[PDB]
């Protein structure tokens, strides 16, 4: 069974451990309670090949840790989750999608934007936004719920199979790019 | 300024399908609820009324079904006794020829068998004789046959070194001046690509 | 405040309490998480210099007082690791079962492992979902 | 332009494979009569011996065919009979069944239409009402719904020639010079083109 590592961030109050909790013990959850380090691995089986999904939760409510750092550079598959209620969530966004990259060591890492509480009334945040957001840093963004439990399996699916394409794509371009390049006469 | 502008025109579009499809689904909605309430006020006939029904409905089939539970039980007794009483006799009719014709059966098979092996007997003495009759054959003939494809093949490998010596050079030497002029080619065409693609 | 809570087999989840939270009012979040009964599992705290053994701690025990240390709550009633657990779950993508030497269809699948098997499977492969 | 140099050195493999076929064919001709007559030598055997293999051979399958066709005489035949019994019994057995439980299902049946009668048929007529209350609610409905589709209809043209006048307006005022180009570029790509393969 192929082990994946995956991390994800976000806002406090956006249902983060929610996506967690209604995935792997298919449970839902009303009580706020703040998570500092959750670990949930589960076996489940995508495009054939067995597959080990190793996630491991994040504090919203936290500032800059040398802890997190360390954790954050084992991850390999990164999902920035956001409440779509909150205006503020999709500001944040930014800041910890730039904090992934020097984590990281580089500009371009696997990362999925999700937009958690879409069947809530409260959405702020127009679709088309986040379709352009996502669009302009070539990331995808898919519309889960935690409440009606949709787009939940498919958002971690998606990660994975970019992850292998990625992978797969490092032995295809060669850090190559681009060729020559020619301007008319 | 192609693409941006004619998806500039796709924008506008569905911005203004933005403004239409409010009204719509209000009006949607509208009518929407208009058919639903009225299948509300049907429920109270089709479900009301199939569940009113039902009652009278169940009973009368269920009441004939018992009726034909009760017939079938009080059939099947007496029915199941005539198919055993007969089965019975039909089965032992069967075992009073399955035992000594089966008998005679397994004794004809003894000479059926008999006959098989005592004339297979001689036969496969006789196969074997033939077999080495047939070995040997392919054997002398084989051994002629492998000499005359070692010499064939050695006649084969002298013409053979007339293609990978000699042509295959020619070959080589006449394919490097064309692989020359043909990266000349390829490389113009490079160009081309990038002069006009670019 | 940080409690390191710890359970069976090898699962942390550290959540955050603060107020005046105690041991089972941590543990009832996990509880309706996890589906099971507290009373085949006990509440034992970090080895605070034994010999080899966890210490039994009391339900009613203030959290925040042990701010820093890792507690566990382990079956006492019952055995601990992960079990497999069967699921009747339908698929949605046809996987191909490997294991075998022809397709795979409406099989069954473990929720806790990821085995995938046909109803032939059941009683076919001699290794479990046995991993260390 | 060596295309004759080329294949002068695939005429010389030609020839070299006539210098093969000569030998080859002649050595071959000798082998295939070697094998033919190697082969003759067990096939004169094969067939003359095999006289004295399938004609006992028939004799014996014959004398086991003549008995088991006796045997069927002395089985299948009389089993006919016993088979025409028990399917007599059999059928005699159904007669008693086919009958009184034929009318008796025949019966039921008469029950179940009848009751189907005041069952299905009334409850198609109350259907009906209610299957009258939702097509009324449906032409209500659509009568509602054709004059909003009409006019969104008309709405709908509206954006589309508001969209479509300066959509078509920009798309020819942008194709004329922009088709220019694509001339300019398709002309010296064709010239250069020409250049390199001519
Ligand atoms: C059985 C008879 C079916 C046909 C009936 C007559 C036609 C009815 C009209 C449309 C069909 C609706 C079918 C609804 C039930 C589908 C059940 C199903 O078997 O679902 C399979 C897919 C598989 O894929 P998945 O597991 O990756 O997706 C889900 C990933 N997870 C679970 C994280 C949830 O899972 C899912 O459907 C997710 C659960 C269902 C979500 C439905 C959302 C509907 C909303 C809008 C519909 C838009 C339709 C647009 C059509 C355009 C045509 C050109
Ligand atoms: C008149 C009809 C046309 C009308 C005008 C057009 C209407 C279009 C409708 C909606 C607009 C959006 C359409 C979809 C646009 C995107 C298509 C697409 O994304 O293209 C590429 C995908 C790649 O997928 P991936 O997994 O590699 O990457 C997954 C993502 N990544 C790379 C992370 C992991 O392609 C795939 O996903 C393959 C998906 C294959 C799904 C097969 C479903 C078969 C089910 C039923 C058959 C009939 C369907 C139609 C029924 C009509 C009834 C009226
Ligand atoms: C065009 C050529 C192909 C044609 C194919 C179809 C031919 C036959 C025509 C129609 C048959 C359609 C059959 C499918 C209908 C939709 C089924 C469906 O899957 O829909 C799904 C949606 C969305 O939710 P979901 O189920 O996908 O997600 C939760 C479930 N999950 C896990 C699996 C995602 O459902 C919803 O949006 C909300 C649904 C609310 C339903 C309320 C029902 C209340 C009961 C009675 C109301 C009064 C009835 C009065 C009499 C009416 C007689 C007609
Ligand atoms: C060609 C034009 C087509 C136009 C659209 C309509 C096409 C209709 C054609 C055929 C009928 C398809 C009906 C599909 C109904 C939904 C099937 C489905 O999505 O099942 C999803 C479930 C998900 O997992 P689970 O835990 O719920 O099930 C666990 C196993 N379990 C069932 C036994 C508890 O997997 C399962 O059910 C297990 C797999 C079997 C599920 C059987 C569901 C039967 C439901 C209704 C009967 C069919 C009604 C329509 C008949 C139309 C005839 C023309
Ligand atoms: C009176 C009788 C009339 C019959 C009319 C139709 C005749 C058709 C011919 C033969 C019979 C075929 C019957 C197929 C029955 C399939 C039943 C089925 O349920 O199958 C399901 C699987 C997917 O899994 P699932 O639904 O079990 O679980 C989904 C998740 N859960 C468990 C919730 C619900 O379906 C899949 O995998 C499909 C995956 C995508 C395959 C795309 C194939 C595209 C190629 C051709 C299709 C082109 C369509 C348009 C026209 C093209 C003309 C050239
Ligand atoms: C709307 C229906 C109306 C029906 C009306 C009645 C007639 C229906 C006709 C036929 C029935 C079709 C039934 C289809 C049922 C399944 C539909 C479906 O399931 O639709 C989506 C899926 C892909 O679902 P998904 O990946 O989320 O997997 C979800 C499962 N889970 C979690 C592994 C990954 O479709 C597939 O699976 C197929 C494979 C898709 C592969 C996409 C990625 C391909 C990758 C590279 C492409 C490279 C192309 C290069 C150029 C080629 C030129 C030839
Ligand atoms: C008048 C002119 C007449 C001309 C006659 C000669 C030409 C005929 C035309 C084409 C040649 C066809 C040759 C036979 C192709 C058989 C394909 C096939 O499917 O036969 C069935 C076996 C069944 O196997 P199963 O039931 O044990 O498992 C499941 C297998 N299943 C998923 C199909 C569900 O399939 C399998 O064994 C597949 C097992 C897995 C194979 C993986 C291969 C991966 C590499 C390449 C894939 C190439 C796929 C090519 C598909 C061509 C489709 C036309
Ligand atoms: C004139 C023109 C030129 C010449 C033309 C004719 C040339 C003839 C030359 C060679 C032909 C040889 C034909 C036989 C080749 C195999 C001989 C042999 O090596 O056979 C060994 C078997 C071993 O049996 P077993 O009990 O050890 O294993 C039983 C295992 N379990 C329980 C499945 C079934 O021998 C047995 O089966 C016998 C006991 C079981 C019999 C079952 C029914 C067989 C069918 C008909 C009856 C045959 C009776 C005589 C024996 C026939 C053997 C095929
Ligand atoms: C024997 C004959 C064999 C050949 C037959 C050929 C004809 C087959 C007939 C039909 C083929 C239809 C092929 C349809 C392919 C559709 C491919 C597609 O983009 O699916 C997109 C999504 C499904 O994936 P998602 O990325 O949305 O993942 C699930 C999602 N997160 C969730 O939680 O729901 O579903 C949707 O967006 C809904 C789209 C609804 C409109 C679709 C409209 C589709 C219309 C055109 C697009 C076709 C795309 C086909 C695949 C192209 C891949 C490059
Ligand atoms: C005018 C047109 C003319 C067309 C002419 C076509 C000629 C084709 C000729 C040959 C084709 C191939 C014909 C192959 C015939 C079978 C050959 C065969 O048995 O090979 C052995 C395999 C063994 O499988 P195993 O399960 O044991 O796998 C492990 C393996 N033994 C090991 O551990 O080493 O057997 C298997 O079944 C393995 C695969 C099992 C799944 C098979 C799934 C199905 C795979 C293939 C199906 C092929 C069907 C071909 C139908 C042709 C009809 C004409
Ligand atoms: C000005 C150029 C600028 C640069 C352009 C670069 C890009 C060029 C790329 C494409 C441009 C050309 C694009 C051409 C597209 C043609 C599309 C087309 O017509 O398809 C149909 C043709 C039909 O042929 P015909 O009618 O002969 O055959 C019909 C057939 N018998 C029947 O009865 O069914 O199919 C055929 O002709 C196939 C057989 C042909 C046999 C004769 C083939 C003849 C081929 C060459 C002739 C000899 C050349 C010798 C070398 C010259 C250079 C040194
Ligand atoms: N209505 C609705 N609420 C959701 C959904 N997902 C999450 N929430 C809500 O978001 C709030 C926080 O959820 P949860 O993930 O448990 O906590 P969090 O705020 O994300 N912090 P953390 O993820 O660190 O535990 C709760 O009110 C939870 O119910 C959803 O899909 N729908
Ligand atoms: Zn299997
Ligand atoms: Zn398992």
């Amino acid at each position: 069974m192929t082990e994946y590592k995956l991390v994800v961030v976000g806002a406090g109050g956006v249902g983060k451990s929610a996506l967690t909790i209604q995935l792997i013990q298919n449970h839902f959850v009303d009580e706020y309670d703040p998570t500092i380090e959750d670990s949930y691995r589960k076996q489940v089986v995508i495009d054939g090949e067995t597959c080990l999904l190793d996630i491991l939760d994040t504090a919203g409510q936290e500032e800059y840790s040398a802890m997190r750092d360390q954790y954050m550079r084992t991850g390999e598959g990164f999902l920035c989750v956001f409440a779509i209620n909150n205006t503020k969530s999709f500001e944040d966004i930014h800041h910890y999608r730039e904090q992934i990259k020097r984590v990281k060591d580089s500009e371009d890492v696997p990362m999925v934007l999700v937009g958690n509480k879409c069947d809530l009334p409260s959405r702020t945040v127009d679709t088309k936004q986040a379709q352009d957001l996502a669009r302009s840093y070539g990331i995808p963004f898919i519309e889960t719920s935690a409440k009606t439990r949709q787009g939940v399996d498919d958002a971690f699916y998606t990660l994975v199979r970019e992850i292998r394409k990625h992978k797969e794509k490092m032995s295809k371009d060669g850090k190559k790019k681009k060729k020559k390049s020619k301007t008319k006469c | 300024l192609k693409l941006l502008d004619n998806w500039d025109s796709v924008t506008s579009t569905f911005s203004k399908l933005r403004e239409q499809l409010g009204p719509v689904t209000q009006e949607f909605w509208d009518n929407l609820e208009k058919e639903t309430e009225g299948l509300r006020q049907e429920m109270s006939k089709d479900l009301e009324e199939v569940k009113a029904k039902v009652q009278p409905y169940l009973d009368d089939f269920q009441k004939k079904w018992q009726e034909e539970m009760e017939l079938y039980r009080q059939k099947v007794e007496p029915l199941r006794a005539e198919l055993q009483e007969g089965a019975r006799q039909k089965l032992h009719e069967l075992q009073e020829k399955l035992s000594p014709l089966g008998e005679e059966m397994r004794d004809r098979a003894r000479a059926h068998v008999d006959a098989l092996r005592t004339h297979l007997a001689p036969y496969s003495d006789e196969l074997r004789q033939r077999l080495a009759a047939r070995l040997e054959a392919l054997k002398e003939n084989g051994g002629a046959r492998l000499a005359e494809y070692h010499a064939k093949a050695t006649e084969h490998l002298s013409t053979l070194s007339e293609k990978a010596k000699p042509a295959l050079e020619d070959l080589r030497q006449g394919l490097l001046p064309v692989l020359e002029s043909f990266k000349v080619s390829f490389l113009s065409a490079l160009e081309e690509y990038t002069k006009k693609l670019n | 405040n940080t409690i390191r809570v710890f359970l069976p087999n090898k699962q942390r989840t550290v959540v955050n309490v603060r107020n005046g939270m105690s041991l089972h009012d941590c543990l009832m979040k996990a509880l309706k998480v996890r589906g099971l009964q507290p009373e085949c599992c006990a509440v034992f705290r970090l080895l605070q210099e034994h010999k080899g053994k966890k210490a039994r701690l009391d339900w009613n025990t203030d959290a925040a007082s042990l701010i820093g240390e890792e507690l566990q709550v382990d079956f006492l009633d019952h055995v601990p690791l992960t079990t497999h657990n069967f699921a009747r779950k339908t698929f949605l993508k046809l996987a191909f079962c490997d294991i075998c030497q022809k397709f795979l269809l409406n099989g069954f699948r473990c929720q806790t492992c990821g085995y995938k098997f046909h109803e032939h499977c059941s009683t076919k492969v001699p290794t479990m979902c046995v991993d260390w």
